[PDB]
RNA sequence: GGUUGCGGCCAUAUCUACCAGAAAGCACCGUUUCCCGUCCGAUCAACUGUAGUUAAGCUGGUAAGAGCCUGACCGAGUAGUGUAGUGGGUGACCAUACGCGAAACUCAGGUGCUGCAAUCU
RNA sequence: GAGAACAGAAAUCUCCAGUAGAACAAAAGGGUAAAAGCCCCCUUGAUUUUGAUUUUCAGUGUGAAUACAAACCAUGAAAGU
RNA sequence: GCCCUGAAAAUGGAUGGCGCUCAAGCGUGUUACCUAUACUCUACCGUCAGGGUUGAUAUGAUGCCCUGACGAGUAGGCAGG
RNA sequence: AAAUAUGUAAGAAGUCCUUGUUACUUAAUUGAACGUGGACAUUUGAAUGAAGAGCUUUUAGUGGGCCAUUUUUGGUAAGCAGAACUGGCGAUGCGGGAUGAACCGAACGUAGAGUUAAGGUGCCGGAAUACACGCUCAUCAGACACCACAAAAGGUGUUAG
RNA sequence: GGAAUACUGCCAGCUGGGACUGAGGACUGCGACGUAAGUCAAGGAUGCUGGCAUAAUGGUUAUAUGCCGCCCGUCUUGAAA
RNA sequence: GAAAUUGUUGAAAGGGAAGGGCAUUUGAUCAGACA
């Protein structure tokens, strides 16, 4: 036998295609294990990857964190690529021209976009173009913005939100939550 | 502990600054391996001097063939051993043709007699006693009478096959 | 029944070292900490305000914060199959500046030295440590020692 | 990185047999373990 | 009836299998605890050093 | 080198007996109007530095001195101890193998080192 | 220990030795000598505000405790406490 | 040291049984020999992992190809059927 | 005053120079903290290993334990009762100890060839009625760890001292 | 004085007997021998010969024989109980 | 028109249970492949 040193037969924990079952998704990603296993480039290893990701891990990119990253120092003529949907942003009020690449663009983003006279590409058109990602800024959303994470960690002195349906007073604000009731926290 | 070869080991106490040139000690050793006798040597030094393996060196180990390998001789032989129930010095007497057979068969006889295993046993001195007639103990005397002779009566010839065809016979 | 309050269990502990009770000597308070010092604890049991916990006694900690009369440090505690971190706040009688580190810095201090004093020479340096060696050959002289041969010894009873 | 490259040898139980009665004790005492030095090369033979 | 009390066994292995993690470090960690006479200068301090790395971009 | 004032390490500085100490300094020492404290100007306060003394303090040296400090293959690789065996022994216990390793003992050496400022034949 | 009328084993007075062999509410163990013990003097910080921390721990509560911040005070020539 | 005495219990009975006495017993040594789901080499299964391969004009891209290591299992989890 | 255990440290989050910020702090631009600018790379600062490391969520069963060596409390003691560290059994078959939860050896996919462990080799039964030196004769001999018991005390039996 | 020999160790010295295995399926690599052309035991067996062409081998089955094998379910520290 | 369970017929085995595992003999029985 073997005194083993470690757990055996592991699978290695990542997602290896995706958990969806679409069809073009599966296409997409057709296209970009190719450009993995035959340019080198960086980019092409990590938009294969968030292809896999599940809809947690893609939080919704919005068209002002777009035009934010843009005005980085360098930056104002790269084409940002989203592995994920983009959403519209009224709290903008001035948007740039640029060229994002993505899954899904939602009606008002992909009207802002163009209203301004941009470009909206899919992937596939973005690999045409970019088959080294040349010139690309990809974007993330915020991933720990979701209400689930709220609750994570949830107890004494942690400062974290019960879960709880019905909120007021008289809904868990006493014994333990107060100097005055018990204690606090 | 098996087949003896002796051994001269020679060990000294690791140099130093203060002390270059430590002072050197020798012991026989009968052994089966140099390896069991380097560690027999450490186990008397310590019982010596202030020494251990850590802390010293061995120099130098060599074999000590019989000078005579077939002159049969008388030896005298003293050894230290435990019992179950104390300690004890004591002296035998081996006749043989080598210290090295000799010290075979003192272990033998030790176990065989007091039931001394190896570890429990100490080897003072082993020497060959020259002029028979400082020779003391009778079951060795006995070998010294001149014109020796015996018989060797009733003999038992090993068979080789299950079966016999005859009916034996001891005559010798 | 049983009982488990502050400082049981410390009879020796805090207990105060052969022939040497009374005032702590002025140096104890004429020494000097900043943040980041290594320290080591150990309590003076004449000093009953601001006295480490038996716990922490033996142990080496960060330091964190200096207030008037008082260090607090940090030690890694572990607790279950991990460790927390704990502030301790310390009268300057239970705390020392630790050597812990003194091999260390004189040794970066030197090599900051053999380096300058090999790069601008012709190079050669090779300043890690290493551990004990075996050693080489040798050849001892009996030429005033001559060896003496020592064998075992009877059995005797002196009593 | 010589002596790490190389992966672990595999030998075989020795062919001879071990000497010996019993393993566990040291060569020493008329058993298997320890350093017996020199005479490492004698067993690795009989198991290689 | 009665019935075993207390005891350790098995205990350390089971703080090894996910293993006892060491103690993790940060490069800046907090100032919890830390003298507020002092942080409040600290404060004030780093203020006007910003200030001060910002005149050197103007 | 001495001595003072403030020290650091806090007996190689402590303890017992005895002797020696130039110069300066400390000291003992004189006084009771004043602030001040006492049963008591002994302590404590003040005033003189004058009227006196090395007696004590202090400093140093002596002692097969007590103590304390150091060292050593002195005792001892001893006691004890991590590790091994389908080792011994009815047991109590004990050897052995690879390691770590005391304390007492005994013998020798020692008996304050030193920082800042002032002062001194 | 040695000394002083009544005065004795033990009353009160003095000197010498005295590493604590005493005392510090209480159990016991720590600690303490120009004090932490004994006598005296002045006092209310045993107060006000709200956090952090250590023990027990789930790193909850409670008890108890620690070092600071912001007050107002006490004492002391003062450093301080 | 071995042996003997010290040495008394209940159905007939256990060095495992037979039986063994210069042992087939006790102490010790030296060889050889027997045989585990263990070790070495090899085939096949499965698990995990690392590579490679969308180029049409034929058949699985969850595929095809190369390589390496690993495989006990109650309660219990998950997976492919 | 040990041995075994035990805290921290062995660098880029490092070392050195220059001299900014503040309401803290100093007699003092003195310090303290945080900085800007500059000097030095993998012998960049011990060993060995690393089927990588870090992180997050959610949930089962479990919450009668028992054994062995060593340390160890109560008890005359217990196949008794209670702790310490590890290794086990429980949850586990395989070889050995005839037998047996826990001892020894060794941990399991389906198989061939080899070699071994622990344990054995008169016959049961694979394997020397092998070699070698002693010892032992029992009118209740003895015969292999855990383990299935024997003691004080004696023998002019015999052995060696 | 001069040899031998034992013992231990080394040889990329030669060489006999015996057993199990023969995965892979054009070529591709690293080589070896040769003046060369070639050849080879160098990234996994081929050559030659015979017998049968069927219950012969093989499967299934019943029996016999060697060794082995306690009744499952359960609760339990522990069940063939 | 299953099973427990039964009668008959045929074949086998059986010294205090029977059934099971690895393996092969023996009987019975059978698929495939040859060309
Ligand atoms: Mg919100
Ligand atoms: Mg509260
Ligand atoms: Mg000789
Ligand atoms: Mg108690
Ligand atoms: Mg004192
Ligand atoms: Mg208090
Ligand atoms: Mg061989
Ligand atoms: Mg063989
Ligand atoms: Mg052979
Ligand atoms: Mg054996
Ligand atoms: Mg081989
Ligand atoms: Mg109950
Ligand atoms: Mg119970
Ligand atoms: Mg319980
Ligand atoms: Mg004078
Ligand atoms: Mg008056
Ligand atoms: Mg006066
Ligand atoms: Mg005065
Ligand atoms: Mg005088
Ligand atoms: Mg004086
Ligand atoms: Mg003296
Ligand atoms: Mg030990
Ligand atoms: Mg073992
Ligand atoms: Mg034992
Ligand atoms: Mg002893
Ligand atoms: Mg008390
Ligand atoms: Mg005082
Ligand atoms: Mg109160
Ligand atoms: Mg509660
Ligand atoms: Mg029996
Ligand atoms: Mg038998
Ligand atoms: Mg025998
Ligand atoms: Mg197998
Ligand atoms: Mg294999
Ligand atoms: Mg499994
Ligand atoms: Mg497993
Ligand atoms: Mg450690
Ligand atoms: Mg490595
Ligand atoms: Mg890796
Ligand atoms: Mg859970
Ligand atoms: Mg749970
Ligand atoms: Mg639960
Ligand atoms: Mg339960
Ligand atoms: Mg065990
Ligand atoms: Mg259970
Ligand atoms: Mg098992
Ligand atoms: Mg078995
Ligand atoms: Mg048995
Ligand atoms: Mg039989
Ligand atoms: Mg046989
Ligand atoms: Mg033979
Ligand atoms: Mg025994
Ligand atoms: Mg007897
Ligand atoms: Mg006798
Ligand atoms: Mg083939
Ligand atoms: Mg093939
Ligand atoms: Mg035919
Ligand atoms: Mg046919
Ligand atoms: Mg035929
Ligand atoms: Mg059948
Ligand atoms: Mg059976
Ligand atoms: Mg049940
Ligand atoms: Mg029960
Ligand atoms: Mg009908
Ligand atoms: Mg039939
Ligand atoms: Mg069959």
């Amino acid at each position: 036998g073997i005194d083993h040193t470690s757990k055996q037969h592991k699978r290695s924990g990542h997602r290896t295609a995706p958990k969806s079952d679409n069809v073009y998704l599966k296409l997409l990603v057709k296209l970009y294990t190719f450009l993995a296993r035959r340019t080198d480039a960086p980019f092409n290893k990590v938009v294969l990857k968030a292809l896999f990701l599940s809809k947690i891990n893609r939080p919704p990119v919005s068209v002002s964190r777009i035009a934010r990253a843009l005005k980085q120092e360098g930056a104002a003529n790269k084409t940002v690529v989203v592995v994920g949907t983009v959403t519209d942003d009224a709290r903008i009020f001035e948007f740039p021209k640029t060229t994002v690449a993505a899954l899904r663009f939602t009606a008002g983003a992909r009207a802002k976009i163009v209203k301004a006279g941009g470009e909206c590409i899919t992937l596939d058109q973005l690999a045409v173009r970019a088959p080294k990602g040349q010139n690309t800024l990809i974007l993330r959303g915020p991933r720990n913005s979701r209400e689930a994470v709220r609750h994570f960690g949830m107890g004494p002195h942690k400062g974290k939100a019960p879960r709880i349906l019905s909120t007021g007073r008289k809904f868990e604000r006493a014994r333990g939550r107060r100097r005055s009731k018990g204690f606090k926290v | 502990m098996a087949h003896f070869k002796e051994y001269q080991v020679i060990g000294r106490r690791l140099p130093t600054e203060s002390v270059p040139e430590p002072k050197l000690f020798r012991m026989r050793i009968f052994a089966s391996n140099e390896v069991i006798a380097k560690s027999r040597y450490w186990y008397f030094l310590q019982k010596l001097h202030k020494v251990k393996k850590a802390s010293g060196e061995i120099v130098s180990i060599n074999q000590i063939n019989e000078a005579h390998p077939t002159k049969v001789k008388n030896f005298g032989v003293w050894v230290r051993y435990d019992s179950r129930s104390g300690t004890h010095n004591m002296y035998k007497e081996i006749r043989d043709v080598s210290r090295v057979a000799a010290v075979e068969t003192l272990y033998q006889d030790m176990a065989a007699r007091h039931r001394a295993r190896f570890r429990s046993i100490h080897i003072l001195k082993v020497a060959e006693i020259e002029k028979t007639a400082d020779v003391k103990r009778q079951y060795v005397k006995q070998f010294l009478t001149k014109d020796l002779k015996f018989p060797l009566p009733h003999r038992v010839q090993k068979s080789t096959k299950t079966f016999s065809y005859k009916r034996p016979s001891t005559f010798y | 029944g049983k009982s488990h309050g502050y400082r049981s269990r410390t009879r020796y502990m805090f207990q105060r070292d052969f022939r040497k009770h009374g005032a702590v000597h002025l140096s104890t308070y004429l020494k000097v900490y900043k943040v980041g010092d290594i320290v080591d604890i150990k309590a003076n049991g004449s000093i009953q305000k601001g006295m480490p916990h038996k716990f922490y006694q033996g142990k080496t900690g960060v330091v964190y914060n200096v207030t008037k009369s008082s260090v607090g440090v940090i030690i890694n505690k572990m607790v279950g199959n991990r460790y927390l971190e704990k502030r301790l706040n310390l009268r300057v009688e239970h705390i020392k500046h630790s050597k812990c580190r003194q091999e260390f810095l004189e040794r970066v201090k030197a090599n900051a030295a053999k380096r300058a004093e090999a790069k601008a020479q012709g190079v050669a340096v090779q300043l890690k440590r290493q551990p004990a060696q075996p050693r080489e050959s040798r050849i001892v002289s009996t030429e005033g020692n001559v060896p003496q041969t020592l064998a075992p010894v009877p059995y005797e009873t002196f009593i | 990185q010589a002596n790490n490259f190389l992966w672990p040898f595999k030998l075989s139980n020795p062919s001879g047999g071990w000497g010996v009665p019993r393993k566990f004790k040291h060569f020493i005492q008329g058993g298997s373990f320890g350093n017996r030095e020199e005479f490492i090369n004698k067993l690795v033979k009989s198991m290689n | 009836a009665k019935s075993k009390n207390h005891t350790a066994h098995n205990q350390t292995r089971k703080a090894h299998r996910n293993g006892i993690k060491k103690p993790k470090t940060y490069k800046y960690p907090s100032l919890k605890g830390v003298d507020p006479k002092f942080r409040r200068n600290h404060k004030h301090a780093l203020h006007g050093t910003a200030k001060a790395l910002a005149a050197a971009k103007k």
